[PDB]
């Protein structure tokens, strides 16, 4: 057995009636000591090393040739000046396993956390040596961590694609679900998560060319990108990830809810292809009135109106649709669609519930579209334009198909160091940066909405890690005073930072004029109530920083009106599944799930507590599925009404609890503005 | 004042080899030595023998002679276990581990070894026995078919045991634990309509059937311990087995509300380790907060 | 050819009573008039009677004279469905729906009745009839049973499934499904069987047992015709039902391997909405011309 | 049970120890006076229902506005003067439910076998009246049968193509991959058969751009592929079907043959997806000689010789190849693949055998390209170029993909008529128009193949038939006589109808001049061999008519030779299904499967005696599956010889024969020249 993970396991020996939580720092003490410098390739200097990078086809020579080495070199030592040191084994196992460069023959072991910061500062910095020097103090502070694809290949010659969430709108075509079904494929070969919207396509039974009952619906299609996501699976190693969504009012809804039971066919069944329901707030008020719903065929709506069904709104035109004869529509019971849904969720944790209603009455871009779907995590929210793929030889239209940047704040690093400011705009810069350097040449729409929305997703963790370590629970109205302060400020300096981009570069976002940010419709709330803290406790965590207070709003707000916004969407809260390990901090703003928790690592058993676990602190780290649902969602919709994107929400069940109180925390969601629910995790 | 508890364990119980997945025993299989793979071979066809035997025969006929159509209603799902799953889980053992000859072989052998012959004969013969309207040819049968449930599958029974024990074959060691939990329930049921029987019987006609049982147990008694070293000389643990099936006979004895008859002594204790979402309709406050 | 694939078919379908909750029929039953009420619990009744034949005698009974491990094992499976799910699935119904003093006047009534005990009779005399090791009794009793699993059952089945599509008592027409979906799939199996013997007989010989399969349907649905005035002009449904008794008996005739007796009818819409040559190796001089 | 239906029943019913075959006669009649004429529209003259079928969507109006309708009417005369009369209930069963035209509820009967033969003609006619009144005369007298695509949609509104055969090259890319799937389901979509040259594919365990052992294989594009044609199901009419051919040397053979094992897992097992196997003449060699063989990894051998391993001569490279240590390659036995294919085609009749060295020795066009793969019916043979399919920016580099047009001589008409020269003229024209007239807009190497090659096929079909009615045995020798001359006049009147065509255009086909026919070298058997017929009773049969003799071929030498050729390929004998039925005609070159053809229709059985079946000539229609398939595969190879494409050869197999007579049958197929094997049908 490893020394290391022995000394891992001594945690959970109890002695004197307590864990030996300081055996994980002899673990990781033991883990690098015994494995990591002795597999360490070291070089003479800094400069034989990036030489041998270069050469060898580790690294790209075009960021590196924008600094002299000189530059380079202090950048480094900006780095291991810090003197970093991991706090728990996890932390460097898990940076050391996925993230760190290791030679071609996976033997050795190139960069240390100081070289991996280090390259990604420089590729961030793009030339300049301050701000180098600053995205490296920003991250070896661990104030912000870039996602995964980025942390993961920024400066890597061969690496995939910096972004991994992509959305595309499917047309209802053969030549449109053709293209989709290559898009997915090049964009699941790039490593890239990739989230379908299907409610366009017309149901099963619809005509194609006036030959009737001929559409298989969209479970064909379903099937068809299934396949194409086995296929590009990336050697295996991470399979083909897809999601579908389809709107609750697609007559083939009962059909795309049938492909994720545990009893369906093999001929029904996708394995592959994750499931969301989009839910516009007709659906929740037909449910409640316990009337009799209606699904619609598309295809007959579109021919009718001349616009797809996903592309009007349900709540003044679903009873223009059941009046209309032309229009075909089944009846349903839409209480036993919400049962249906819940059970679908406690056996296997899909759908995914996006409230459309929710969502678009906060959106800020609803005059480019409203938002019809969300992403694979199911917290990307943002608006989108089909394309229209033609035949070979006519030229398509080209739609806005989503892809944003990741990034997370740490809520606890960014809280020690009172530096809300200059950590968010340091990643809204780094996030610019990761958008304007992507480009993806088999994706014609993510293209062009990544350079006409300039899209970018700054989320969030170590929130219950912060308040568990300052004596705070989760369900407290505390906690949520914290959220509340926090992410207004975060959403503050995040459209400062966009209107100071705007302004240098001289160029806003496309459709900016229409938006709610130039209306000066977004700032309503931000102008006319204070999110000062209400809590005493609260108001000192934040003391020696300052507070934007409604005056400050306004100028925000003044500032935005006449130098416009470079970033349509800014902020999106994400899972953050594996850079939570490396940065020591929970997951995403989600509660945590296991106070300590036991993995298992090949033919190793390893535990890892929760980051700042002890004796002292041990019932404010209440896991989440001891917890109300209803509190969580009370969080997480304070959180959402600074993030304009959505929050990838995962809800924590009981075995006790039936799928009535899965449905009663779906509707409370709903009810408390909650723009998406991710998961259905049952313990 | 049983059958119905009886009836809705056996209906608890209900499962299928199916619901095992066998392929992690091909490295344990796969390790064993040729004597130890032809021993747990052999021991599993004639489990199956008496399995078939059971279902297709002992079990049917038992049903069609006992009043009552709860009391029939457990015998009928006690045959289908016995055949339809029982029975069948030892070809899914068999089509796992083993290749086609040396399955076709072990079920050649099953014919033609004299213990196993010999055992199906008296066990089937006395079900075949059986007059309608005739309590005591009944109760005979019931003798014989508890003495199939909780005394002659031990012999077999023994080996999977051993290995399960161990740490050994644990997923074909999961499905005999399942059917040894089945037969468990089965050799009591059985063994209280005999008591039914023999209750109503003079006291001369009950030391008659007394004498039946014990003389029927003490012959296949001597036949299974022929069979016991016949299987198990080759891996050597044939005395070890021979007190499992004491003790097991014993078990059968109390079955049928009679003393034990052979002395206590120690099993090896490898073999005693071998040993949705509810749904629920929403309110319509659920929908107002 | 067949065995192995509805021994998958069969077990993949196990269900049990408690699974669905009957509680909530009576929020629809009370809705009821009087003729329905009658009509109902006459059929269901009817039915009852009828699938115990089957599970007492019937199933078993062709299990002990069809040869063949596997399709003992089928067949035993087939008994136990009749036996331990579906008569506790009829009798839940009925405790449901009616107090014990109605359950027992409604039994005694149509256990006096002409139609449903021709039908009975005349189905368990010729259960009774199979002689060993005569192939002719028993293809005559197979014919028997298909007739009552795909055809006799649906005079009955009609009236749950006529109330299923209409959205009144759901919870007890669906179990009605499940019951349903069982004899059907019972029906196509005893059919197979049924061919085998049939198609192992010469011509003069098969032209004989058709004619006695038509014969023998003749009989029953003329008293069919009379079952159906009995129980169903005072509701109106008669004509209808009629029709779905046809239709199944052309099922009941192509599971057998017949042609269909009755001219293709429409039926009501809302039962409607209820319902290896050898390998051998090249050596060598096959490449040479 | 309908009258016609009782009156065709009565053919079995044996009376004075004969089938009663005349009540076929009564069978028929009654069916056209009781059904046929009672549902066929009648309207009071020819132009009221010309103007219902134009104006209600049924015909084109562009082919007859071609011409006055003095001129439709006259072709319609023609084809009513013949007082054409279906001899068997089967022939109009067939036509009145497969082809003639019936209303949008297919309640009633708008076209007659007349109108729709003078419909076709009018089609192919182009303007022409005399034209058209030769293809009336032509297809009135059964002479001539377009295939079921041309026949059945020929000026119709609502048609598919009129082309089902399609062959495609498939590059090892995703994006050809992608281009692959998306041109398959459009081809299925129009209805056409799709066959797919999976060699080039790097087979499974191939490194993907550095990344070693990530490559799923040919097996992950055949799931593709199958779920393709899967939800391609032709409008839900009928189902979508497709072909995909490997190399014998291809690694991923093994796993290619697996896919059709009764036994094969869910994740292997293609449903939908017919396979062929292409065989060189190096693996026959290797497996004669008992040699153990290489298989070889295509990414290799394309990187080391920067080209596609199925793009080289395997007679030459296979010993450069297995010498090559940079060329990955694993051991298999020839022997031992060969039993697995003999298996494989007892078990489930797949796959395809296609000898490549026996279809490119006799090649005309091996310049363009060698034949690699063959169509879903495995007789079509041309050369293919594999396009590369960039990114969505870049310019495609389209090759050519193959797509002939089928049409069938009917052997007993056209013998009868004694019109070979003037039947075969005809229908090469017919079908020039048919290629002339095809675009697809979504197959771009398909519609440039189409454009360039301009290549037809014309088959032929009731030999047996004829032979039959002839008293000649099929395997007698005199047949093999008939047949040698019968298609050496085809092959000889096809060839001058195309260098008339040539010469009348001014243009030949792409790539002509480098082609056999342009060096005379395809001439040379017929310049120096006598392909007259060496019997007494043969040479009678072409009574009345001049047989080409090898001054004949000179002078058609010479002509080719000042001319040139129009098309690069011209005559490939389809299995024509259900286009035999309506011409009472027995089904292409193959023999007979049954004397009296048994089959249900509905709910009623139905019986077709094989046409001309009598008394006389009763022991003259010898089944398939008594015959000696080595005297089957001496007739095909007779007829091969003067087919420049392929013939598909169904081999018919008793239950007694075993694994080493199949292989036996294959074997001397391939020393006799067979190109192609299409399938092992077992009685
Ligand atoms: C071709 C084809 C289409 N479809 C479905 C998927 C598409 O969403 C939908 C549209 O197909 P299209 O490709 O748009 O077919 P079309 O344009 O000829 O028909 P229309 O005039 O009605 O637009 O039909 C199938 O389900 N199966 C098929 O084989
Ligand atoms: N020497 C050396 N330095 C490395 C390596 N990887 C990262 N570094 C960092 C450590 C220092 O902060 C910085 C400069 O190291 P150096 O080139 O040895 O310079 P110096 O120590 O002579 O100033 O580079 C490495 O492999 N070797
Ligand atoms: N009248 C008529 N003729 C039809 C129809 N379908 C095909 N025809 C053919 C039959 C003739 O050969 C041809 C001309 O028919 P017509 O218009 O009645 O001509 P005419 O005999 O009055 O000059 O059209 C049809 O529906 N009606
Ligand atoms: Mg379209
Ligand atoms: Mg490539
Ligand atoms: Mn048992
Ligand atoms: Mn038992
Ligand atoms: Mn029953
Ligand atoms: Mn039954």
């Amino acid at each position: 057995v490893p020394k290391w993970i022995q000394l891992n396991n001594e945690i959970m020996i109890q002695k004197d009636g307590k864990f030996q939580f300081d055996k994980d720092k002899e673990a990781v003490h033991s883990y690098f000591v015994d494995y990591i410098n002795q597999n360490t390739v070291f070089f003479h200097n800094l400069k034989e090393k990036l030489d041998y990078l270069v050469e060898n086809q580790y690294y790209e020579e075009e960021f590196l040739s924008l600094y002299s080495f000189e530059d380079i070199k202090e950048v480094f030592k900006t780095a291991y000046a810090k003197k970093f040191r991991f706090p728990s084994f996890m932390s460097a196992f898990k940076f050391y396993n996925d993230y760190a460069l290791k030679t071609n023959d996976k033997k050795k072991i190139l960069e240390r956390y100081e070289d991996r910061i280090s390259i990604v500062a420089l590729f961030f910095a793009n030339g300049d040596t301050e701000k180098a020097k600053e995205y490296v103090n920003l991250m070896i502070n661990q104030e912000y961590q870039p996602s995964t694809p980025t942390f993961l290949n920024a400066g890597r010659k061969r690496r995939g694609e910096l972004v991994s969430c992509f959305l595309l709108e499917v047309n209802d075509s053969l030549n449109d679900i053709s293209r989709a079904i290559d898009i997915s494929m090049q964009l699941s070969k790039l490593g890239g998560g990739v989230s379908l919207n299907l409610s366009k396509l017309r149901a099963k039974g619809e005509a194609i060319k006036d030959v009737e009952n001929a559409t298989k619906g969209v479970v064909g299609v379903m099937k068809l990108l299934d396949n194409a996501f086995r296929y590009a699976d990336q050697m295996g190693q991470r399979q083909g990830s897809g999601a579908a969504y389809l709107n609750i009012f697609h007559r083939d809804i009962n059909d795309f809810l049938d492909t994720k039971k545990i009893s369906a066919d093999e001929d029904v069944r996708v394995k592959t292809l994750s499931i969301g329901v989009v839910i516009p707030d007709k659906f929740v008020e037909l449910a409640r009135e316990d009337k009799a719903a209606y699904v619609f065929y598309p295809h007959t709506i579109y021919k009718e109106y001349g616009q797809h069904m996903d592309e009007m709104d349900m709540n003044e035109m679903y009873d223009k649709f059941v009046d209309n004869p032309r229009v075909k529509k089944e009846k349903i019971n839409p209480r036993k669609l919400l049962e249906k849904l819940a059970m679908l969720r406690s056996e296997s944790g899909y759908p995914y519930i996006m409230f459309q209603d929710n969502v678009n009455k906060v959106h800020a871009n609803n005059h480019i579209s409203k938002v019809k779907f969300s992403n694979l995590c199911s917290e990307v929210l943002q608006a989108s334009q089909v394309s229209s793929y033609t035949d070979y030889d006519e030229e398509d239209e080209i739609g806005l198909d989503i892809s944003c940047n990741l990034g997370s704040l740490n809520i606890l690093n960014v809280m020690e160091h009172k530096s809300i400011e200059k950590t968010v705009k340091l990643a809204t810069d780094s996030l610019t940066h990761v958008s304007e350097t992507t480009d993806i040449r088999n994706a014609p729409a993510v293209r062009r909405a990544n350079k006409a929305m300039k899209s970018i997703g700054l989320g969030a963790m170590n929130l219950h890690g912060y308040l568990a370590q300052n004596g705070i629970a989760y369900e407290s109205p505390e906690a949520r005073d914290f959220a509340n302060t926090f992410f207004m400020m975060v959403n503050f300096y995040s459209i400062q930072r966009s209107a100071e981009i705007a302004k240098e570069k001289g160029e806003t976002f496309d459709q900016y004029e229409g938006s709610t940010y130039a209306t000066g419709e977004y700032f309503d709330k931000y102008v006319s109530t204070d999110f000062s803290p209400k809590y005493e406790k609260i108001a000192n965590l934040f003391e020696g920083m300052h507070i934007p207070t409604t005056e400050d709003w306004k100028k925000l707000k003044a500032f935005v009106a006449e130098h416009g916004m470079y970033h349509s969407y800014r902020l999106c809260i994400a899972p953050t599944g594996s850079i939570s390990y490396v940065q020591s901090s929970t997951a995403s703003v989600m509660p945590i799930m296991e106070r300590i928790e036991e993995r298992t690592y090949g033919n190793s058993k390893t535990y890892y507590p929760m980051p700042g676990l002890a004796s002292n602190n041990w019932f404010f780290y209440k896991e989440a599925y001891d917890m109300d649902m209803f509190k969580v969602v009370d969080m997480i919709a304070t959180i959402q009404q600074h993030i304009d994107q959505g929050i990838s929400f995962t809800l924590f069940l009981k075995d006790t609890m039936t799928t009535r109180d899965l449905n009663r925390i779906d509707l409370y969601a709903h009810h408390r503005g909650i723009k998406t629910i991710y998961y259905a995790r049952t313990k | 004042d049983f059958t119905q508890m009886f009836y809705n364990q056996n209906v608890k119980q209900f499962w299928l080899p199916e619901e095992i997945a066998l392929n992690g025993d091909l490295l344990t299989w796969k390790y064993l030595g040729k004597n130890e793979q032809d021993t747990y071979m052999k021991v599993l066809a004639g489990l199956t023998l008496l399995d078939t035997e059971q279902g297709n025969t002992g079990m049917p006929i038992v049903a069609e002679h006992v009043d009552g159509h709860q009391r029939k209603a457990v015998l009928n799902f006690m045959a289908m276990m016995e055949n339809a799953v029982h029975a069948k889980s030892y070809s899914n053992i068999f089509m796992t581990l083993a290749p086609t000859e040396t399955i076709n072989e072990v079920f050649e052998w099953v014919k033609q070894n004299k213990y196993l012959q010999k055992k199906a004969q008296m066990i089937v013969g006395l079900y075949k026995a059986i007059q309608k309207d005739d309590e005591i040819s009944l109760f005979k049968a019931m003798v014989a078919s508890v003495y199939l449930e909780s005394f002659l599958f031990y012999s077999g029974f023994y080996y999977p045991l051993y290995f399960y024990g161990q740490g050994k074959l644990m997923q074909s060691g999961e499905i005999i634990n399942l059917i040894l939990r089945d037969e468990a329930i089965h050799g009591v049921y059985v063994g209280l309509l005999a008591q039914e029987i023999y209750n109503k019987q003079t006291e001369e006609k009950k030391a008659e059937l007394r004498e039946f049982a014990i003389d029927l147990l003490n012959q296949l008694y001597e036949n299974e311990l022929e069979y016991t070293e016949d299987l198990y000389d080759q891996v050597g643990l044939s005395h070890d087995v021979k007190k499992f099936i004491r003790y097991n006979a014993n078990k059968a004895l109390m079955n049928l509300g009679f003393d034990p008859y052979f002395e206590e002594e120690d099993i090896n204790p490898i073999v005693l380790n071998g040993l949705k979402a509810t749904v629920e309709p929403l309110k319509d406050d659920d929908f107002y907060f």
